[PDB]
RNA sequence: GGACCUGGCGGUGCUUCAUAUCCCUCUAGAGGAGCCUGUUCUGUAAUCGAUAAACCCCGAUCAACCUCACCACCUCUUGCUCAGCCUAUAUACCGCCAUCUUCAGCAAACCCUGAUGAAGGCUACAAAGUAAGCGCAAGUACCCACGUAAAGACGUUAGGUCAAGGUGUAGCCCAUGAGGUGGCAAGAAAUGGGCUACAUUUUCUACCCCAGAAAAACGAUAGCCCUUAUGAAACUUAAGGGUCGAAGGUGGAUUUAGC
């Protein structure tokens, strides 16, 4: 009941003053995240599974000592669901006499804000009625509403920089499989790639390589505009090339209008290719080639 | 008091073994070299020869330590798998634990 | 099916503590080892030496106090320290308890010729995670 | 070895064999504990441990290590094995249940108060017992032939409120629980003419079971049907006869009785409605009138049809009985008391 | 009648004690001296983590409870007696090779167990730049190619492992001697040098 | 040294000690199984090796009847196979050297022929007249300072005063020169040999000294302390010549240790007043330890501090008190605190005097510092303590003591309960206090209840009881008070007046006649003479009805 | 015998389906050759277990001696063990698993219906079901939130393992136990799986991707010889070298695996 709550809550607070005692923290301003720093020093755990980890920190019932529930809709037994409904009911009728990036919640979401279970059809009936809600012309009154159950659904740029020899220049990085490259690109250049200190079509005797390494500059048509310095390791050939390229057009990202960023991004040159190597598995040739299936 | 004759007998290889260890390696020293007369080789091959037949390290089996189990033992742990994968599965050994990657 | 280290539910009446109540496969996640030393790590030696005394320990304590222990023992070890941790019932008499302490304590530390010390953490009961 | 060793619940597991092919499906032995005699500190050595197995003080000194004598280790080793041949003897043994209307029966067995209610109920008061116990199957494809338990139960606090219930369970005795303690929510209360005996004859027909029962005086006893006198007794009827005719089918003679029994009329109720005195005449009391009902309503005057004859449907039982032509060689038989 | 549980002491605890004196040394977590109603435990399913009297899980923690940073503070406060101050004529590494051109590693290993001993402790390494030796151009280039693969060309420092003896002491002795006469040998000319 | 759980945490000084005892004798079987079985426990894994967990040998292994095997049995203390192959050594005439002898004649006469006490298999003189060492040293081919020094030592030891004389004589026919220590055993035996006046032992011992003096043989802190031992017998006649003692101490430059202090202070603590001459001692005592660390000199030092509290309490000086705890709180002298027993009695004298004097906060501050951290408390000293609240009026901590006595092993304590009842119900108080003694009254009930004396039927306290009922009537719990008055016929146990009168006074305010009544039922019961008053009450102050009315008549005849 | 209840299995159709999946379509394979390896058979005086999916580079992340449990011969008897047994039984079991599972159901405990019969409990503009718990899910590991792992209940095959170990039952106790020396293990043959190839998208060399040659040679890790490594022991292991240059010329029905 409210009583061991109570206790529970006093026995908190006894033992929160304990705590900032013990770490020599002021009482008064041993906020809760103190509390869990503390606690995480004191009882080092690591198990992976943060609710398993140790913790200090802070569902009720539904009617008081003489058996009257508090809720006119208790013995509904889902008495905030409906509750909820005969609100929203209530709202689409003052508006009947009276006359993107979001989506609706899913229906764990709207349990966890009811703090009850409610079925897939009850959620779609409350879905249809929030929809209804919305196109009924509702007013701020009713869209906050709505906004209560709404969830909603760019790239940053690295800024230029300077050196000492007095060129303007942008950093980025990036990676491909398992080879990291960082690149830097100057605003002003006359095509030169250097990996490693090397010229590019030395470095990179395939043709696919330096195709691959020309892809960024030609997409925002800027061939021969900038120089670039760039530092690869691991890897094979094409998966430098990957990760020069992908580090390439993150930096060119800083001189090229936010229009051709975008433009990138929907051409891939931003995106990191999170297709990496697949373990290889037990009982099994490789990654998925199982073994010759006898008979 | 040990798990069977087998792991019996395997500590009175490692036991004789080791009694005879010194004498085998300058014996074998003596043979394992281009330097000295093809006469003291062969005498000592012959020495060699002479001592008991279980004092040869290579008669010495890694058999696990708690059920005498003579393959699959982890020589890290001197288990056979049955019995290190239950200490591993309850949790008894420190660190060991499922690999999932 | 896997087997290994499980408690399978029958009628939701057999009560499991925490230990028991997981699998394998929750060691890394929600359950610690029981026994903690520095043998098992990258570059350290005698981790066999370390298990055969860790079983020992166990088979030991389980038959020096039976049906007293509630629980798995915690075996630590801090340099040539050698800390085992039990929780223990309330059945038996705090004299027994104490006589157990000092024989344990002192056999162990003769026989493995390190510093045992052994530390009883007393409930009333088997403590129940949960039933199965 | 030491590290081969094992505890003793996973040995008995082991041993027993409880689950595997054979006990699968059914296609002797039985655990035993050796720690319920055994003392902590006790050995073949027979040392005396100070602090653990003998007292820390004597004659208020600390005692020091002693080892008993061999005739004194003896004697120990007699007095365990004595300790275990009577504790074994006591296990073998057992107290003897009573048994229902036959040995092997289930009917007529008590089960004890039902459990007791979770908003502070009890019915300590109330007396639980089967009726009848049926193994019924049925054909479903996954398993083949599914075997449960359908049990009878009748409760009853002997002053009236009685009632009965079915419990289906896979378990006889998770059947058992289930319909003792659904049946007290189902309690009829069942009016006794002072106490002891029904208000009045009742024929009635539940399906194709006949139930006649007559009303008695006292001392006469219970002279019904086995179920019938269970039920008579749950309920706190002590005199009573009760004739089962067609099919004696338990459920449908239990559903009758209750039926019959709550359907009663009692003497108030008579009086009240039909606004006369019911005025009983007894044969051991004379011609003394024994005015048992009055009315609560106004009198009627009305000095009632003084009816020739009653058109009332006779039983040609109870007929051949009282003019004697009945010459059954069960009737009358003398019984144990019931 | 049966022996009674005693509360525990966490309540006749203070909001102002001094927790250091309660948890002098290392020790398992006691849910009895323990005043924080901490909780440990995966919850079940409408549950909370398990309470801390009997959770196994709290014991298997080597907590920190003995080392509290007001307990840190008093014991650095104690131990501060014991330390001697760094010499602030040589705040800079040029200056420590300026007046410590030697630098000898030894590797001291920590583990759990009854046995201490460890032979990779055993092992002395000597790192000396050669600019801070007393060269010329032929002692240098001998003693370079006497040391082979100990010398790096890139760093100018001369490296000599020694394991070859049993213990430190012996170890460090080999390395000091090592680099003596690797010095003499380079200064000594022989007649075999001439023909290069 | 207790495990820091509830359940095993000591409650009272007996389980203390108890399980201390326990513990000694779980190690004591351990070390007992270690020394049986050595060969499974010869493995040795411990780098560096750790000599002190390698199992132990007490039996001699050399078997030839040479000075070997007579070596090996002397340093094992085997004191039966050392005297027979000392006899088979003799019978074969075989070399032995005169520090071997002298070794076997120490090692008998400080055991007088007892074999040492392995783990297994008071009054009067322990030695025995016919022994072997006496044997040995007669039939021993030639004696030296040390043979009479360690021989002397062990008749002393053993009380073999007589022996010791005879030994002193046959060292004076020797004409050798003793050490202090054989002066000292020689002091300790001539004053326990003989029943003389206090004359002829100072003269014996100033005689004894001057004879030190002349054979050059330097005193040390053990003759002070014999000294001092030996005059404790005569403690009238011996209390001017301490100080000359202690005077000889200082100026010699042997400082007096803890042992000397204590039996300085022992010697002046004679039967009778202490305040006329431990005053001229004790300060000046205090004054020279006072800020001084000490070291282990002597046997005695441990039981200093008990005593000094013991007659501290005495004295009734709590600021002598003080001085002496600050004194073993001062550097490692708390080591000196002595064994279980005089450390129980030095806390319970030092808080039963800082009960009786210091003020009742810092009583409760040192009940706090103290309890249970170094001692549990006796019954007596709750007793104190109790009064000590009682006097400074601060009632509302009495049910915490009670608690705290539920925490020490006190529950059963008839006596404590007793006055813990009467302190309770002795004042009227606020409704609180009242209420919260109430409270405290109904655990006491229940731990009488629960008491382990129900063997026989339990004798229960009338003023337990009383005390009880006026408690619960106080505070507003009138029921268990009607209960309590039938249990008073029931336990066949006298009410009391007060209680009566507490009874009419809380049945008042309810105006409930028929309790009001059931009081004179049980008072013409009890036939006490207060019931005519009491019955006055009744038809006075409470709208009796006419049967209750009529039962006050009845029992008005009846009575 | 009457009426019901629960019933199912049917190489029995129709409509939807399956996402590396049932077929076709995609790629690389197996089925042709050699070699390697396991199994079956033959043989031996000379293990056992595994046996369609779910056995067949399986127990074994491994057999020259040991391992070893086999055979022959010899030896020992309270035996390393308060004995021992790799002796029988996985159809007595624990233990650890296969399998559907690349599944989502299993479910106690209640409530209601059928007159309180074997039974039944579905309607969302809702008409008696609720359900703890288990599993899925979730959470966690690895590189994300994806994916892969891990997980995957109750049941199914009296499924596998008494030879990991323990143990029930039964048996041996001068032997069915223990120890030593020596020894098998081959090919008429079939079969599974793997490796190398049958080449020109190749081979050799340099290089590690702008070359020069080779091209009826391509092709053995096989055979023979020799050396070396390990070991006490190499004939039987591995590595290297020399020598030999064979079968083979993209392979039938069928069949494996991959999003
Ligand atoms: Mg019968
Ligand atoms: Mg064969």
């Amino acid at each position: 009941t409210e009583d061991f709550i109570k206790k529970q809550i006093e026995e908190f607070n006894i033992g929160k003053r304990h705590l900032a005692n013990m770490m020599g923290e002021d009482p008064e301003t041993f906020t809760q995240e103190d509390i869990d720093r503390a606690i995480a020093y004191l009882f080092p755990s690591g198990l992976f599974e943060k609710r398993a980890r140790p913790v200090m920190k802070h569902r009720a019932i539904q009617w008081g000592e003489d058996g009257r529930p508090f809720h006119y809709l208790f013995y509904t037994g889902k008495q905030s669901y409906y509750s909820l409904m005969h609100d929203v009911y209530g709202m689409l009728l003052n508006l009947e006499k009276h006359q993107i990036g979001s989506r609706w919640l899913i229906k764990e979401e709207l349990e966890e804000m009811l703090v009850e279970k409610l079925s897939d059809l009850d959620y779609m009936q409350f879905i249809r009625l929030l929809e209804k809600l919305l196109t009924s012309q509702c007013g701020a009154a009713e869209e906050e509403f709505v906004q209560r159950f709404r969830r909603s659904v760019k790239q940053l740029i690295e800024p230029v920089q300077y050196d000492e020899q007095g060129m303007a220049f942008s950093k980025s990085e990036g990676k491909r499989k398992t080879a990291k490259a960082e690149a830097i690109v100057y605003k002003h250049g006359s095509g030169r790639i250097k990996v490693n200190g090397i010229d590019y079509q030395l470095y990179f005797p395939i043709t696919q390589d330096r195709e691959q390494l020309m892809f960024p500059f030609h997409f925002v048509d800027r061939l021969g505009k900038h120089d670039v310095t760039c530092t690869v390791s691991g890897g094979g050939r094409s998966a430098q090339a990957g990760a020069i390229r992908l580090a390439m057009a993150k930096a060119l990202c800083s001189f090229v209008t936010e229009d051709e960023v975008e433009w990138m991004r929907q051409a891939g040159l931003l995106t990191t290719d999170p297709r990496v190597r697949e373990r290889k598995k037990p009982g099994q040739e490789g990654a998925r080639r199982k073994f010759t299936w006898k008979k | 008091h040990y798990v069977d004759w087998r792991m019996w007998r395997d500590v009175k290889r490692r036991k004789m073994a080791y009694e005879y260890a010194d004498e085998r390696l300058r014996i074998n020293s003596l043979r394992k070299n281009t330097i000295l007369p093809k006469i003291l080789q062969d005498v000592a091959d012959e020495e060699i020869a002479a001592l008991p037949r279980d004092s040869c390290p290579v008669r010495i089996r890694n058999r696990c330590v708690m059920t005498s189990r003579p393959r699959g033992v982890k020589r890290r742990w001197r288990l056979s798998r049955i019995v290190f994968r239950h200490l591993a599965d309850h949790g008894q050994l420190s660190g060991i634990q499922r690999a999932t990657w | 099916k896997n087997r290994a280290a499980r408690v399978r539910v029958s009628k939701g009446d057999k009560p499991v503590t925490y230990e028991e109540a997981h699998a394998p496969h929750y060691i890394a996640h929600r359950k610690g080892w029981l026994s903690l030393h520095t043998g098992n790590l990258d570059g350290e030696d005698h981790a066999a030496e370390r298990t055969v005394e860790d079983v020992f320990l166990r088979k030991f304590m389980w038959g020096t106090f039976p049906g007293c222990l509630a629980d798995q023992l915690v075996l630590k070890r801090r340099g040539n320290q050698l800390e085992i941790c039990a929780v223990v019932l309330r059945q038996l008499s705090p004299h027994k308890y104490y006589f157990l302490v000092g024989y344990s304590e002192t056999l162990l530390s003769y026989f493995y010729k390190c510093p045992v010390r052994l530390h009883l953490q007393t409930v009333p009961s088997k403590v129940v995670y949960k039933y199965l | 070895s030491f590290f081969t060793k094992l505890t003793a619940d996973e040995l008995w597991k082991g041993a027993l064999a409880e689950t595997g092919a054979g006990a699968k499906k059914g296609r002797k032995k039985k655990r035993k504990d050796l720690n319920r005699g055994q003392i902590i500190g006790e050995g073949r050595y027979g040392f005396l441990w100070p602090g653990l197995n003998v007292p820390l003080m004597k004659n208020g000194a600390v005692q020091t290590i002693a080892q008993r004598s061999k005739e004194e280790q003896e004697k120990v080793e007699a007095d365990m094995i004595q300790q275990r041949e009577e504790w074994d003897r006591k296990k073998k043994m057992k107290v003897k249940r009573e048994r229902g209307w036959s040995g092997n029966s289930w009917g007529g067995i008590s089960l004890g108060p039902p459990d007791p209610g979770p908003c502070g109920e009890t019915y300590e008061d109330f007396d639980t017992r089967i009726l009848e116990v049926r193994n019924v199957f049925t054909m479903t494809a996954k398993e083949g032939r599914k075997k449960s338990i359908r049990v009878l139960v009748a409760v009853g606090n002997g002053k009236g409120a009685a009632g009965f219930s079915i419990g289906k369970a896979t378990d006889r005795m998770d059947a058992f629980r289930k319909a003792k303690n659904r049946a007290v929510h189902h309690l009829h209360y069942i009016e006794r003419y002072e106490d002891h005996t029904i208000f009045h004859d009742i024929s009635l027909r539940f399906k194709r079971t006949h139930i006649k029962m007559k009303k008695q005086p006292k001392g006469y006893g219970l002279r019904c049907h086995r179920a019938i006198i269970t039920i008579c007794r749950l309920i706190g009827i002590k005199d009573m006869y009760a004739k089962v005719s067609g099919s004696i089918n338990m459920l449908s003679l239990t559903q009758g009785l209750f039926r019959g029994l709550s359907r009663q009329e009692t003497h108030q109720q008579l009086a009240d409605k039909k606004g006369l005195h019911v005025v009983e005449i007894r044969e051991e009391c004379g011609p003394l009138p024994i005015v048992v009902a009055s009315p609560r309503g106004p009198l009627r005057k009305d000095p009632e049809p003084e009816d020739e004859v009653p058109d009332v449907k006779l039983d040609w039982e109870d007929v051949k009985t009282a003019q004697g032509m009945k010459r059954s060689v069960w009737s009358n038989l003398k019984r144990a008391a019931t | 009648p049966r022996r009674k549980a005693l509360p525990p002491r966490t309540e006749k605890m203070a909001v102002d004690q001094d927790w250091p004196s309660v948890y002098p040394v290392a020790a398992p977590f006691k849910p009895s001296a323990v005043p924080l109603p901490v909780r440990m435990g995966y919850p079940v399913k409408k549950g909370v983590p398990m309470a801390k009297e009997g959770n196994l899980e709290l014991l298997k923690i080597p907590n920190f409870l003995h080392l509290t940073p007001v307990a840190i503070k008093k014991h650095c406060e104690a131990l501060k007696d014991f330390c001697t101050e760094w010499p602030a004529a040589l705040d800079s590494d040029e200056k420590c090779e300026k007046h410590f051109p030697i630098e000898i590693d030894s590797t001291d290993y920590v583990s759990s167990g009854p046995s201490v001993r460890n032979p990779r402790a055993r092992v002395v390494v000597l790192r000396v730049k050669l600019s801070s030796l007393n060269l010329d151009d032929h002692a240098k280039k001998k003693l370079i190619k006497l040391v082979g693969e100990r010398y790096c060309k890139t760093t100018d420092v001369l490296t000599i492992k020694t394991d070859r003896c049993p213990l430190r002491r012996q170890n460090y002795d080999y390395a000091v001697y090592l680099l003596t006469v690797l010095y003499h040998e380079s200064w000594n000319t022989e007649e075999w040098e001439k023909s290069k | 040294v207790f495990q820091d759980d509830p359940y095993l945490m000591p409650a009272s000084s007996l389980e203390s000690r108890s399980f201390l005892l326990a513990k000694k004798s779980g190690e004591n079987v351990a070390k007992f199984i270690i020394n049986s079985y050595p060969k499974y426990f010869q493995k040795d894994i411990a780098e560096p090796h750790i000599p002190c967990l390698m199992p132990e040998y007490f039996e001699p292994q050399i078997k030839d009847i040479s000075e070997a095997a007579l070596k090996e049995r002397i340093e094992l203390r085997k004191v039966k196979a050392s005297v027979d192959m000392f006899d088979q050594l003799l019978q074969a005439g075989t070399t032995v050297s005169l520090e071997t002898t002298n070794s076997l004649l120490d090692l008998l006469c400080y055991y007088g022929d007892q074999e040492p006490s392995t783990d297994y298999h008071q009054f009067g003189v322990t030695w025995r007249a016919k022994n072997n060492a006496e044997r040995i040293f007669s039939l021993m081919p030639e004696k030296n300072e040390h043979s009479y020094c360690t021989m002397i030592r062990g008749m002393v030891k053993h009380r073999a005063y007589e022996q010791a004389l005879n030994l002193y004589t046959e060292l004076l026919n020797n004409r050798l020169h003793a050490d202090v220590y054989t002066f000292n055993a020689l002091i300790e035996a001539t004053v326990c040999a003989i029943n003389e006046k206090f004359e002829e032992k100072w003269s014996k011992i100033l005689e004894l000294l001057r004879h030190m003096v002349a054979q050059k043989v330097k005193p040390n802190l053990q003759t002070f302390n014999t000294i001092l031992k030996c005059l404790r017998r005569f403690h009238v006649f011996a209390r001017s010549p301490a100080l000359q003692v202690l005077r000889e101490m200082k100026a010699i430059g042997i400082e007096p240790s803890l042992a000397t202090y204590h039996h300085i202070i022992r010697l002046f603590d004679q039967p009778g007043d202490p305040l006329k001459r431990s005053s001229f001692i004790i300060y000046d005592i205090m004054n020279e330890l006072m800020g001084k660390r000490f070291s282990p000199k002597d046997p005695d030092d441990d039981k200093f501090f008990q005593s000094a509290m013991s007659i501290c309490s005495s004295l009734r000086d709590l600021e002598l008190a003080y001085q002496v705890h600050g004194l073993l709180k001062t550097g490692d002298n708390w080591k000196f605190i002595g064994p279980d027993q005089h450390r129980n009695f030095y806390y319970s004298k030092f808080f039963d005097l800082i009960c009786l004097m210091e003020q009742i906060d810092v009583t409760l501050k040192w009940y706090e510092d103290l309890i249970p951290s170094a001692y549990f408390p006796h019954s007596q000293t709750m007793i104190h303590l109790l009064q000590a609240l009682d006097v400074a009026n601060r009632l509302e901590v009495i049910p915490k003591i009670w608690k705290d006595s539920k925490e020490y092993g006190h529950t059963f304590r008839s006596d404590l309960r007793e006055e813990i009842l009467m302190l309770m119900a002795r004042d009227k108080h606020p409704p609180e206090l009242q209420v919260a003694f109430a409270d405290c009254a109904a655990d006491i009930k229940s731990a009488y209840e629960s008491q382990p004396i129900r063997q026989t039927a339990q004798d229960w306290p009338a003023t337990s009881l009383n005390c009880i009922a006026i408690l619960f009537l106080r505070a507003g719990r009138t029921q268990e008070a009607w209960k309590m008055l039938g249990l008073f016929r029931k336990h066949n146990k006298i009410p009391r007046s007060e209680l009566l009168n507490e009874l009419m006074d809380s049945a008042k305010v309810s105006n409930s006649p028929s309790q009001a009544i059931e009081v004179v039922e049980l008072a013409s019961a009890f036939s006490l003479p207060i019931c005519e008053g009491l019955t006055q009450r009744v038809m006075s102050d409470f709208a009796i009805n006419q049967e209750q009315k009529e039962a006050l008549s009845n029992l008005t005849a009846l009575t």
